[PDB]
């Protein structure tokens, strides 16, 4: 059903990301 | 972040519940379990009238409303807009209070200083609870409570006021409206005082306790002394609440005429009628 | 319980030190003497008192207001003693009837009213004088005065400046005790409904606010009498545990505290500031806004309601209505 | 006192033993919430497309 | 510092574990009961009730 | 056409209202928050990071000083800087900021927490002639006890163990308040009286009961300098004794009720 | 530690195990009635009552 | 200054972290809650609901 | 008093390791915030051209 | 001075750059507020809703 | 007096400057918004507006 | 004095640059707005909303 | 009173650092605010020639 509705996604996901990384 | 006296008093123990896990300072302010809860509440009941005045009609700071539900949903619950939020509120509202009330306690156990202040606080409290769960359960629904709203609240106030014909003469508020304009007054004298004491004008030296006496002897010849004027203040503060509360909970179930017809008993006491 | 904070237990007796004045040392009247029952709750001495010419004065208008009053009330019942006590909070001298202006009314209609009006306004300020008076005779600060002016012009307003402005004595104040309520009701209907005028609102925030302050001061002081904090002015002067304790309790609680001193200070604005408040409203009614309500509205500031039972257009404006 | 635990430093090592775990977890809990949120996509789409009228 | 790549984890010498985990604790529980409790008083979105919404149904 | 217009939508009440709320945070804040910081400003700082400067928007903070001519002689500065040369015998939990403190010997002696005083200036209290303000009822002779109260001179202290720690010597008055600030109790066992403030004892009609400390401690409440008059900071260190005892009395105040 | 990977057990040196689960005790309860006298203001999904949700049915 | 251009850092010595820090926390939130419900306070740009918008509709 | 950590300080290095990350972090941020804003875009534009009347 | 010109700069010995950040970083938010809301409380000059503007139409 | 005719000067050492010039700045304050708001009140003498003055005109 | 003609610059001897300068931008700040608003408040001389004016046009 | 920090004159440097950095970001925001203020004319151009009546 998500179909171009990724804006979750990408707002709960990209941030994850970066949260992992920074700060290893 | 400290008062350059504040150090010496900083030092663990007199929580009421729960110990040294919440026992620190954010800042100047001291948190303990209660911190917590209260904070709790306030963010939660807070954002809760938030999301239920989006879906209100207005954003207007004085129009917002959070209304409590119809008269026929009884004592229970209603729909979370057609009442429910309404319900919500008014227990983090609660919440909100009487964690605040325990906090004080705990802070005063701390200092060693006496716990006037909390149960001072309590009175608000309670006339609170007698406008939102008393008077309410009396009369069997919530519908009888008053909404969430600057402006609105007072057109609460207003009808059930004029539901009873004339409110002012109702003799609970009687005893109430006076206490709260001698309060005033009383405050106004007890300020002043204090600050002619000390500010004399000029490079008149600062005056002592006796000088205050004098001035009031002088005046209306009385004075209450110092100590007393405190605890004095204390009272009439107080019984604002406290004789109110009466007449409060009078209206409605106990009295269903207009407040005016009660004097009657006076007005018609067969001697001299 | 701690019992030394809510009544005395042992009392002290003996003698006390009379602070001569600059002036008036002499115009001290009467036998000083106790009440055992007071002294539970403060001092139970209770004389002597200072006169001076001030005191004669509001007196004498206090005085002759006071007659013009109850005599009217008096003529209400007819003069029968029995009648009067029974009905006497329904008693009162009521302002004009009629619209007059601002003529001076004629006596039966108002006339009366507005003499004893004139009276209790010149009472007053004699009072004033003896409040300001006597505190520059006992080398004070004349705070208390300026405060207890503030109270004054308030009761000038209802009294005779806001009939003024809108140029009619019909709209004062009555003397008694229910008339003077009714007219409340009166004014505040005339006016558009009161609790949607702005300076009721701050009147009525700074009347609580001094609730609030006064049970909390009050609380604060008794929580630190163990320390000696009720020994207020030697605080200022020479900070003792006593308040360091009572700021630090404000400070870990709402934030920020005060001075011993500059409570006082916050309590004295809070007072003034209920009556200063008021003042303002009361001039702008009826000189700017005819409908405290209707203002509101027009800045959208009032909240509205869905209907209950069905709405209801008004019937003088269908047609065919009668008038 | 010329250190970060210096002369007696009141019990707190250089502990990235702390930070380890913290960050873990958040990252964990970031992550639950993606999975678990794309399954209640599948419930009940949230967003939906834009309607006949708008604009 | 055990094989790092940042000093990141200096922030725990600053800011203390007790009261961060706390915090965060009240935060993300309050913003998950708001959430709860705003959806399911809607019409779309409420799991828990018949579909009140009418969607098109009436 | 309208009374207090000044366009098609804007009248004067209106303006009026924000013109009110001026003032009120101008007074608020230009002034009586100001007038706040006379005592314990400027704010220290025992942990955080190069700081001569509060909250800011604040250092300007403190109003100039005042200066208080005192009734007896003598000036007095407002806002100082009086400072704390104790050193106190607190141990800290942690050394994090707002960690609260352990006290390392007995906090009662120490003066730490609830126990402990403000450096008074080292002085007796006065009357308006110049005589001692607080005294016993043995200099003050003209004073005495209103007839119809219980005169506690002569009954035994009880303790918070429910043991007698010693019998009422005499009272203390305020001389220009008419009012009992102390009794002066025989601490039975040593040689010495000790003064407690009247707000710690409940008065009854045999006994005096104290709350506040155990009958042992009795032994250890601060010593006056003079016999017969007391100093300022005297006074402050008498009554942070028994206040103290409220929290250190018996190890179980400490702790929470569960 | 006894057979131990992580240092997560340190927790308990910062925490005071009595006093969090006291805390978890209390917290737990009050949403545990929430969610029961929540669910149990409800049509579907109340037990305690018959279906006056009526479903379809009127 | 390990390879350094500014002395942007300095900040640091005079302004505290932590301020900083926990104050963007609760003023980001706050913003964020107040877009949000604002958002979810119109027509158009609601998501949570059925259309209340009646777009052009009547 | 003639240092950075002047006499014993209660102590902070010129640690400007706190500004790297501070730095990195406002930006990623910053960042993640932009891209978000596109997306949502492509699923409600939010300003809206011109209409037929305005001016 | 690092090769100045005017005086300028002592302002920062008298004034406390922390006063100022701080304040400024408040006075801006009001006043950016202040317009949005502003500006979303029109008929022109609001984007997120319908045009209830009803810019001579009707 | 360096070259003065009066004592008109020495008031300044009766009064102080400070409190003159704050009074001054605020009293001259009112007065001023005294009579900006007082004109635009009225119907001449009102720029800011349309001609609501009707003059004579109806 | 650095090549002055006056006193005038002794003021700030007697006043405080620091408040002055902080009384300033209040003040300023205040008219400023009170203008903005005000003039926001008038029908001739609103910019920001459809012409309501109907200068003489209905 | 014998130096510019005058026997501790208590820590803040002669830092026009500070000044530098100041007055740089000051005129960046102020500069930025120009640029959008520019873009936005060009959605919502907002303040309108004089209608046909006026005056
Ligand atoms: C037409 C109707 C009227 C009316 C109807 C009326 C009713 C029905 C009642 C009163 C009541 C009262 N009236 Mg009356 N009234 C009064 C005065 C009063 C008060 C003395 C008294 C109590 C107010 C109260 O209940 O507080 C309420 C305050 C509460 C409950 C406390 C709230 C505080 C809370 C504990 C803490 C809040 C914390 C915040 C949420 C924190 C947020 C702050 C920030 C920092 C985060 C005056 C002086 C007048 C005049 C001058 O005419 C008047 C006229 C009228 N009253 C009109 C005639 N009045 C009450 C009373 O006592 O009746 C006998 C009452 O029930
Ligand atoms: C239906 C009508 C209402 C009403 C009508 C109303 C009016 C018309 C006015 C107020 C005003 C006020 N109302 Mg409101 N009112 C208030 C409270 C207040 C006060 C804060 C303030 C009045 C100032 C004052 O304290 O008077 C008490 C103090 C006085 C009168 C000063 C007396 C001092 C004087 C020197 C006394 C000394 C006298 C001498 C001893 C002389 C002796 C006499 C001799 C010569 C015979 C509350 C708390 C409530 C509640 C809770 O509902 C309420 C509701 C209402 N008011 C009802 C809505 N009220 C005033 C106001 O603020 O308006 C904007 C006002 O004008
Ligand atoms: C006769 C006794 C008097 C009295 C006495 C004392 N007064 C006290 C104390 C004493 C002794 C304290 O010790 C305590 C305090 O700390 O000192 C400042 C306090 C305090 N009195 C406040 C407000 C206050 N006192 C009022 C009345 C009197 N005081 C009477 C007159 C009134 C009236 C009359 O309206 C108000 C508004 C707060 C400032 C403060 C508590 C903050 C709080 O409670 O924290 C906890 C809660 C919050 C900070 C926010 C709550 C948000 C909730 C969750 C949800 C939103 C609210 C919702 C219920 C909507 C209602 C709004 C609607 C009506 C439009
Ligand atoms: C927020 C601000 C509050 C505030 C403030 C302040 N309020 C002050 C002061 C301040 C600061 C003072 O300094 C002054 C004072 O000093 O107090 C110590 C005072 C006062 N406020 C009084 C009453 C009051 N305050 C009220 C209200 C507020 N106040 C508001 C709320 C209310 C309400 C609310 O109704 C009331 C009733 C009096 C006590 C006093 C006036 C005395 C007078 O003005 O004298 C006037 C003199 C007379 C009336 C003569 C008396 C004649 C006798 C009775 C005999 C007549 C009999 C005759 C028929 C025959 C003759 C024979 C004869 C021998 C038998
Ligand atoms: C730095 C670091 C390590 C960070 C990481 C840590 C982190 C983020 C941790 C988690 C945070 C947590 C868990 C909690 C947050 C903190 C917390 C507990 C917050 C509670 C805060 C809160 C709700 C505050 C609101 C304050 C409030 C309710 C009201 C404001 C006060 C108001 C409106 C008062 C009414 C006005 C009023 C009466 C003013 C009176 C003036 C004063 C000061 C009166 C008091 C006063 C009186 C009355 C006296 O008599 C007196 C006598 C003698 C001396 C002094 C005084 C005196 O000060
Ligand atoms: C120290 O410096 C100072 C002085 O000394 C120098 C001063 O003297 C002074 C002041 C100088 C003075 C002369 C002070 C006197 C000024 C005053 C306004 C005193 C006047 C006080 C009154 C007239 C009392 C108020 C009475 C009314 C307004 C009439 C009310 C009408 C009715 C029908 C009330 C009916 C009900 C009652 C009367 C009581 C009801 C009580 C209850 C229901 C419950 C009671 C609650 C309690 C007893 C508390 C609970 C008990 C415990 C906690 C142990 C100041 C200011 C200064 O600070
Ligand atoms: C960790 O996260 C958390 C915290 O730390 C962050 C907390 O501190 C807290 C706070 C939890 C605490 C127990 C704080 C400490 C306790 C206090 C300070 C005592 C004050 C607490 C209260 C007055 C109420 C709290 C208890 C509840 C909210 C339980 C809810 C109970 C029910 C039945 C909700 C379900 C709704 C229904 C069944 C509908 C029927 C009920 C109604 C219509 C009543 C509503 C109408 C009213 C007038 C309410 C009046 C009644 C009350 C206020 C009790 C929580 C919850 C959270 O878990
Ligand atoms: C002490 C040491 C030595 C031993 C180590 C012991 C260890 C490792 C303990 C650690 C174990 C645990 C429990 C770690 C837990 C870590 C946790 C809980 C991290 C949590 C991070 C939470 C985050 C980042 C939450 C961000 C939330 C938001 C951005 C919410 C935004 C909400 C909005 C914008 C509004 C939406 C509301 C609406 C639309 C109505
Ligand atoms: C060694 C050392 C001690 C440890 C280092 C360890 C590290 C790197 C710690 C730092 C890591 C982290 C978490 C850094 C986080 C940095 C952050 C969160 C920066 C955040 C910046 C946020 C900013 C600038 C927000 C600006 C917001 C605005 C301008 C909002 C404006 C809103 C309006 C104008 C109104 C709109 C509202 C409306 C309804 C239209
Ligand atoms: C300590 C030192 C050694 C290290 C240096 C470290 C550094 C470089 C720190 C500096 C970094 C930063 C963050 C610098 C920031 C500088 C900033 C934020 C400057 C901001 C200036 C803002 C200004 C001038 C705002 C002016 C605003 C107005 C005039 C608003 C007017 C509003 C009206 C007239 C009303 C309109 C409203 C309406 C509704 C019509
Ligand atoms: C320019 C010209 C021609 C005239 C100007 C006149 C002028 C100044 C008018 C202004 C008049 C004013 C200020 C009027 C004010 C009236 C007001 C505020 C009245 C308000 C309340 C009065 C009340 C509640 C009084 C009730 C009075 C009674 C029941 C009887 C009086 C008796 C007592 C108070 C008891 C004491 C008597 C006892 C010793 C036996
Ligand atoms: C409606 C009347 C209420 C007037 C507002 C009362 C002022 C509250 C005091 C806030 C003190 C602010 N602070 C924290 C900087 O001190
Ligand atoms: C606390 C009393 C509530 C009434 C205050 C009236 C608020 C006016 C500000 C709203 C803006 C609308 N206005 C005035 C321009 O039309
Ligand atoms: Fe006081």
């Amino acid at each position: 059903s998500d179909w171009n509705l990724w804006v979750p996604l990408g707002i709960l996901g990209i941030p994850t990301i970066w949260i992992a990384l920074t700060y290893r | 972040a400290l008062l350059s006296f504040e150090r010496k008093y900083r030092v663990r123990g007199g929580t009421l519940i729960g110990g040294d896990l919440f026992d620190f300072w954010v800042g100047p302010y001291f948190v303990g379990f209660f911190g917590v809860s209260a904070i709790f509440f306030i963010f939660l009941g807070v954002s809760l009238i938030g999301y239920a005045a989006s879906q209100g009609p207005t954003w207007d700071p004085f129009a917002i409303s959070i209304n409590p539900p119809d008269l026929k949903y009884g004592l229970g619950a209603a729909p979370l807009l057609e009442g429910g939020f309404w319900q919500a509120i008014t227990v983090c509202a609660l919440g909100a209070f009487i964690s605040w009330m325990l906090r004080e306690v705990e802070i005063s156990r701390k200092l060693g200083i006496g716990w006037h202040v909390p149960l001072a606080f309590c009175v608000p409290i309670f006339m609170f609870c007698v406008l939102q769960v008393f008077r309410p359960l009396l009369l069997g629904s919530w519908g009888h409570a008053f909404p969430y709203g600057i402006l609105s609240h007072l057109d609460w106030v207003n009808n059930f006021g004029y539901q009873y014909l004339n409110w002012h003469y109702n003799p609970g508020h009687m005893s109430s409206v006076s206490f709260l304009f001698v309060n005033a007054m009383a405050l106004g004298l007890h300020g002043g005082l204090i600050l002619s004491v000390a500010n004399p004008g000029d490079g008149d030296k600062v005056k002592t306790a006796e000088h205050e006496n004098q001035y009031f002897r002088d005046v209306v010849g009385y004075s209450i002394g110092a100590l007393s004027i405190h605890r004095l203040g204390l009272f009439l503060a107080s019984n604002i609440f406290l004789t109110g509360a009466f007449g409060t909970i009078a209206s409605g179930p106990f009295w269903t005429r207009g407040w005016p017809e009660w004097w009657g008993w006076w007005l018609d006491i067969p001697f001299w009628s | 319980a701690d019992y030394q904070t809510i009544y005395t237990q042992i009392q002290a007796r003996g003698p006390h030190i009379t602070v001569s004045g600059e002036w008036g040392d002499n115009d001290r009247v009467g036998k000083p003497f106790y009440s055992y029952w007071l002294g539970k709750i403060g001092d139970a001495q209770i004389g002597p008192i200072y006169l001076g010419a001030s005191g004669i004065a509001a007196f004498a208008f206090g005085s002759t207001a006071i007659l013009i009053i109850l005599f009217n009330m008096a003529a209400e019942v007819h003069f029968d003693p029995l009648q009067f006590f029974r009905q006497f909070f329904w008693l009162g001298l009521y302002p004009p009837k009629a619209q007059y202006g601002m003529g001076i009314p004629p006596l039966h209609d108002g006339g009366w009213w507005l003499m004893a009006g004139l009276f209790m306004t010149l009472s007053l300020g004699s009072w004033w004088i003896r409040v300001y008076s006597r505190a520059r005779a006992l080398g004070l600060g004349t705070h208390i005065a300026w405060n207890f002016a503030a109270a004054i012009f308030f009761v000038l307003c209802i009294g005779c400046i806001h009939p003024t402005l809108v140029g009619s004595w019909s709209e004062g104040v009555p003397f008694g005790i229910w008339p003077h309520i009714d007219w409340l009701t009166a004014f505040s209907i005339r006016y558009g409904n009161f609790y949607y005028c702005p300076w009721h609102g701050f009147s009525i925030g700074f009347a609580y606010g001094c609730g609030l302050l006064f049970a909390a001061h009050g609380a604060t002081i008794l929580a630190v009498a163990r320390f000696g904090g009720d020994r207020e002015i030697e605080q200022i002067t020479d900070r003792g545990t006593a308040v360091e304790r009572a700021a630090l309790f404000w400070r870990w609680t709402i934030g920020f505290n005060a001075t011993i001193e500059s409570v006082h200070r916050w309590g004295w604005f809070f007072s003034l500031m209920v009556m200063v408040s008021a003042s303002v409203g009361i001039l702008l009614t009826g000189t700017f806004v005819d409908n405290w309500y209707l203002w509101c509205v027009k800045h959208g500031a009032a909240p509205d309601y869905p209907a209950y039972l069905p709405a209801t257009p008004d019937p003088a404006s269908l047609p065919g209505a009668p008038k | 006192a010329d250190l970060k635990p210096s002369l007696t430093g009141l019990t707190e090592e250089e502990a990235k033993e702390f930070h380890g775990i913290f960050v873990t977890s958040t990252v964990l809990y970031l992550a639950t919430a993606v999975i678990v949120h794309y399954l209640v996509w599948t419930a009940r789409p949230w967003i939906a497309p834009i309607p006949k009228g708008w604009v | 510092a055990t094989e790092y790549r940042t000093a990141s984890w200096k922030l725990w010498l600053i800011l203390d574990p007790r009261r961060v985990l706390t915090a965060l604790f009240v935060y993300l529980t309050v913003i998950a009961l708001l959430i709860h409790f705003g959806l399911l008083s809607t019409d779309r979105l409420n799991w828990w009730e018949f579909q009140r919404g009418l969607p098109k149904a009436a | 056409m309208y009374h207090g217009a000044l366009a098609q939508h804007l009248d004067i009440a209106q303006l009026v209202w924000y013109a009110q709320w001026l003032v009120i945070w101008t007074v608020v804040l230009l002034y009586l928050r100001r007038e706040d910081r006379r005592e314990g400003y400027p704010l220290v700082e025992p942990l955080g990071l190069v700081k001569l400067a509060p909250e800011d928007g604040q250092v300007y903070e403190l109003p100039y000083p005042k200066t208080f001519v005192l009734p007896h002689g003598g000036t007095v500065t407002v806002p100082r800087r009086r400072p704390e040369t104790r050193e106190l015998k607190l141990a800290q939990t942690d050394g994090f900021e707002g960690a609260p403190l352990q006290p390392t010997g007995n906090p009662l002696v120490d003066a730490v927490g609830p126990a402990s005083y403000a450096e008074r200036a080292e002085v007796v209290d006065a009357t308006v002639d110049g005589k001692a303000k607080i005294v016993p009822l043995r200099v003050a002779t003209d004073f005495s006890i209103a007839e119809g109260d219980v005169d506690p001179r002569g009954l035994p202290v009880v303790a918070a163990d429910g043991v007698e720690a010693g019998t009422v010597t005499d009272l203390w008055v305020d001389r220009s308040e008419h009012y009992f600030r102390y009794l002066e109790l025989s601490v039975a066992g040593s040689a010495r009286t000790a003064l407690i403030p009247l707000g710690f004892c409940d008065v009854k009609k045999d006994k005096i009961v104290v709350t506040s400390i155990l009958s042992e401690q009795f032994a250890n409440v601060p010593r006056l300098q003079s016999r017969d008059q007391i100093t300022l900071r005297e006074e402050d260190k008498v009554s942070a004794y028994y206040a103290g005892g409220l929290l250190y009395a018996t190890p179980e105040r400490a702790e929470s009720l569960l």
